[PDB]
């Protein structure tokens, strides 16, 4: 089915715009909005989209209307723009999904055989690569619970394409690029601990939670056989790298010999020719 | 059952774009027969053709669309 | 009703442009490659993410998009006079040991052609070359095109035919790339055969040179040398040529190699022309007393073509006479006087004008 | 102010067949053929097989037909200049 889905940043732009039409107008609810996607593989592509006029009450949590007469026409009309592109689902903008989203999905299940629902965030905040992806699919269960519907979260990338990094990549234009080979991959080192020990610390944390409450998830199992995969190295103190040890330094022989015999080599092409160049000018001026 | 007519005018102003499709070529083609498939690389099936022309260029476009390839020799 | 949504839908698809189609020639890295168009500019280009590492290949055919000519997909090359070479025809099977002689040929042409086809072992174990050529000319008699065509029809997808007006082609054409291409899909076929057939205007000697046509001549010939002569290897397919007069076919046709068993075509002979009666008394209808030895002896030194066609004569003439089954007197009438006629009507033999 | 119209003349072009009463076919010197109407100015039987006609490249349809052209380079010197040798 769907694997990963390319959301672009201009159908993105298309949820956060219509923010703008029913933010100043009002009221309750959210964006949402039927979504136009490109199948050309497996992967999954976003182009462009529509949004719809939609309302969700609360009491009544799970009242919810699309509307078909903006939902069909306004496909002719891009079907006459654009061929290839046509409706692989519907979005919204979140944050949190709620339990009346089963029904939204189950009634355009007529117009795709597989409605993939994009949860985006229109105010970026946490704690990392922003919007969401889910595919409506059924597990059952293994409690016994009658056949259940929950949607799956699936990767999202995003993604870019020609001629619409015109306008885009020129707005913002306080960015360094990259730049590659110094501050690059040494910001991301501080990073990738940070984000990586804090959603460590943020799960572990939620872990111990389910000692005290919130059992089930039970999960199961895919808890601690994903764990366990990382804990083929703990890595614990200290290091249990006596083996890895000798063959540490070892990776860091030919590093240390190419810095050391072509700095040399870049030494004396910068002390030399500059002594010679240098000596020219100041000598024969006066 | 009624949606027949408002279906049966897309194709006659689609026709008309086939009209205005009428209306007119500078190009003349020879046609040679081929069968390709491509597996990726979920998959795309179809047929395509090779298109020459009077201006000795020779073009690359889907098999058509309209008149099938059932007919005919190239 | 919804095929006619489905009809348009997919005529929305239409929309979409076609592209351009080039020869690949080489490639400078992974973000260019070097691409012919068939109208001969060449671009270096990108290519996008559909494609994969048999698109490449060594110099083969692809499709150029409109704007930044990238490659969409790739398809085998030919020009294609191949298909045109396919659609002739003939019957027989039969015709082969219709023409009955003679003997020797009839035998001789059944195991050059098809012995290297079932048995390759005598040859690579004895260490001898099969021939890869032959050369039937004429007209002293007849059988050039009916024996070696019967063969061609009957082995079926396997066979290539050239006829002379092919070679020309058209104004500032080139039939160097045919030559080539003739040979190549011989060696692609096999045992492939090839015909050609009357080669006196297209095997142009270069003594006399006349006007710009000759040189042209000379190229597609410089093209035959070389693949026959070749230094390529042509030992499993056979060819076979065809000319009224090996005048003009200079030395280097005359030479073994490119043109190697050279069978001249015997007139049919009293006791040969005895079984061609035969098959020729076949399809048409006759009294119940029939003398084969009268129409035989009647007519001498005739070839196929005049007997067989003499002998239709002769129905035309018992068709004057409304009869369904005749006496053969009204067919040595007929037979004797038309074809006595013809004697009078072509100057040759033996005198040339 | 006559600008615009009368530069669609362009090409001169032979028609050849006929498909239905009102669209012809003609071939161009572009080497292609032109599969054409015509206008309301010019009637139906004034085109005829092997004639040269105008067109007006916006709607393409038929402009006018015109007949004339006079010999290649060779034979426009092989008409007759002058009278001579007078008897
Ligand atoms: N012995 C024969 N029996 C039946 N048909 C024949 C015979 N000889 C010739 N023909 C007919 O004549 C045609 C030409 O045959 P072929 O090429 O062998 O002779 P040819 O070269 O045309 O002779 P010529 O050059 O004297 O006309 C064939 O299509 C064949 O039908």
């Amino acid at each position: 089915a769907v694997q990963k889905v390319v959301v672009h940043p201009l159908v993105l732009l298309s949820v956060v715009d219509h923010f703008n039409r029913i933010g100043k107008v009002g009221n309750q609810k959210r964006v949402v909005g039927v979504l136009l996607g490109s199948w050309q593989k497996k992967v999954l592509d976003v182009s462009n989209s529509f949004a719809v006029p939609f309302d969700e009450d609360d009491k009544d949590d799970s009242v919810w209307f699309l509307d078909h007469d903006y939902l069909e026409n306004m496909y002719g009309m891009f079907k006459k723009v654009n061929a290839r592109e046509r409706i692989v689902g519907w979005y919204h903008t979140g944050p949190k999904l709620h339990k009346n989203d089963i029904a939204i999905n189950e009634l355009m299940k007529r117009y795709c055989p597989n409605s993939v629902l994009v949860i985006i965030d229109v105010k970026p905040k946490d704690l990392g690569l922003p919007t969401e992806a889910y595919i409506s699919v059924e597990e059952v269960h293994d409690d016994g619970t009658p056949t259940s519907k929950t949607f799956e979260h699936v990767t999202s990338e995003i993604g870019a394409e020609e001629a619409e990094e015109v306008g885009v990549e020129h707005l913002l234009r306080d960015i360094k690029d990259t730049t590659v080979g110094t501050l690059s991959q040494r910001i991301t080192n501080q990073v990738h601990g940070l984000k990586g020990l804090n959603s460590k610390l943020l799960d572990i944390r939620s872990y111990l939670e389910k000692v005290a409450t919130g059992k089930l998830p039970i999960n199961h199992q895919i808890i601690y056989q994903l764990q366990d995969v990382f804990n083929l190295l703990p890595d614990v103190s200290l290091q249990e790298f006596v083996k890895a040890f000798y063959l540490k330094t070892n990776d860091q022989m030919v590093v240390v010999y190419l810095a050391s015999l072509i700095r040399s080599v870049v030494a004396l092409h910068n002390l030399i020719n500059n002594k010679i160049a240098n000596r020219d000018a100041e000598k024969k001026e006066g | 059952t009624h949606e027949l007519q408002a279906m049966k005018d897309k194709i006659k102003e689609n026709s008309e774009k086939i009209k205005v499709n009428k209306t007119l070529p500078y190009l003349v083609s020879n046609v040679i027969e081929l069968l390709d498939v491509d597996p990726n690389d979920s998959q795309r099936k179809g047929k395509c053709a090779v298109i020459k022309t009077s201006t000795r260029q020779t073009y690359f476009l889907p098999v058509i669309g309209l008149v099938d390839a059932e007919k005919l020799k190239p | 009703t919804k095929q006619y949504e489905k009809s348009e839908n997919d005529l929305k698809a239409l929309q979409s442009v076609g592209q351009i189609v080039g020869e690949v020639l080489k490639q400078l890295t992974e973000e260019k490659f070097i691409v012919k168009a068939t109208n001969g500019p060449r671009y270096v280009v990108g290519c996008r993410r559909q494609l994969d590492k048999s698109k490449l290949k060594p110099g083969t055919r692809v499709a150029l998009d409109m704007t930044t000519l990238t490659i969409m997909r790739y398809l085998p090359r030919e020009v294609d006079p191949l298909v045109y070479n396919m659609s002739h025809e003939d019957p027989g099977n039969v015709s082969y040991s219709e023409i009955g002689g003679l003997s020797e040929q009839i035998r001789e042409l059944r195991e050059v052609i098809e012995l290297p086809l079932t048995n390759p072992e005598l040859f690579q174990r004895v260490g001898i070359i099969p021939p890869k050529g032959c050369l039937l000319y004429g007209p002293p008699g007849t059988g050039k095109t009916l024996l070696a065509r019967a063969v061609a029809s009957q082995l079926d997808c396997n066979f290539l035919k050239v006829v002379s007006s092919s070679i020309v082609d058209k104004y500032i054409g080139e039939s160097a790339r045919l030559i080539r291409e003739m040979f190549n899909y011989a060696r692609d076929h096999q045992p492939c055969i090839i015909f050609m057939d009357e080669i006196d205007a297209i095997g142009g000697r270069r003594f006399s040179e006349g006007t710009s046509a000759d040189r042209e001549i000379q190229r597609t010939l410089m093209e035959l040398l070389n693949q026959m002569d070749g230094f390529d290897t042509l030992h499993r397919v056979k060819m076979i040529m065809a000319t009224n007069r090996p005048d003009t076919l200079d030395p280097a046709l005359l030479r073994p190699g490119r043109l190697d068993r050279k069978i001249h075509i015997d007139l049919p002979n009293e006791q040969a022309r005895l079984d061609i009666l035969k098959i020729h008394a076949g399809p048409i209808t006759k009294h119940g007393e029939i003398d084969y030895e009268a129409i035989v002896k009647l007519s001498d030194g005739f070839n196929g073509a005049d007997l067989r066609n003499v002998c239709t004569e002769a129905g035309m003439f018992a068709i004057r006479a409304d009869h369904d089954f005749v006496v053969q007197e009204d067919f040595m009438k007929a037979v004797r006087k038309v074809a006595d006629s013809k004697k009078l009507e072509s100057k040759l033999d033996y005198k040339p004008v | 102010q006559s600008e615009q119209p009368l530069q669609v003349a362009r090409c001169t072009k032979i028609i050849n067949a006929d498909s239905e009463d009102p669209k012809y076919i003609i071939n161009v010197k572009q080497f292609a053929k032109f599969v054409v109407d015509l206008s309301d100015q010019v009637a139906p039987t004034d085109i005829e097989e092997g004639m040269r006609v105008g067109v007006d490249r916006n709607k393409y349809q038929i402009h006018i037909p015109l007949p004339p052209k006079i010999d290649p380079t060779v034979t426009m010197m092989q008409v007759e200049e002058k009278p001579d040798v007078t008897y």
